[PDB]
């Protein structure tokens, strides 16, 4: 310890082609919204959406 | 009508809880948690159960 760490390259995206990504945007905040409330007495808020 | 008008949900819960007349020993079970969710699940299904 402590603790180093080298990298080759930092990796990213920059989504290109947004037609059929933008209708799995549209199912997945539609997953999360069916997903969202169920910890009401496991507390996270639904006001994060 | 004089607990109409309440924001505070401590003397809400309280105040249910204690107008909420039982047994006692399930008035403690009511004082034991310190959530107030939990001891709100606990009180509307005994009113419901009532």
């Amino acid at each position: 310890p402590y603790l180093r760490a080298r990298g080759e390259v930092f990796s990213e995206i920059f989504p290109i082609d947004e037609a059929v990504v933008r209708v799995l945007v549209e199912e997945l905040k539609e997953a999360f919204e069916k997903y969202v409330a169920n910890h009401k007495s496991l507390r996270l808020d639904r006001y994060q959406l | 009508e004089a607990v109409k008008g309440t924001s505070d949900p401590a003397m809400l819960a309280d105040t249910i809880a204690y107008h909420a007349t039982w047994t006692v020993a399930e008035k403690q079970e009511i004082l034991e948690l310190t959530d107030l969710e939990a001891r709100l699940k606990k009180v509307l299904g005994l009113l419901s159960r009532d």
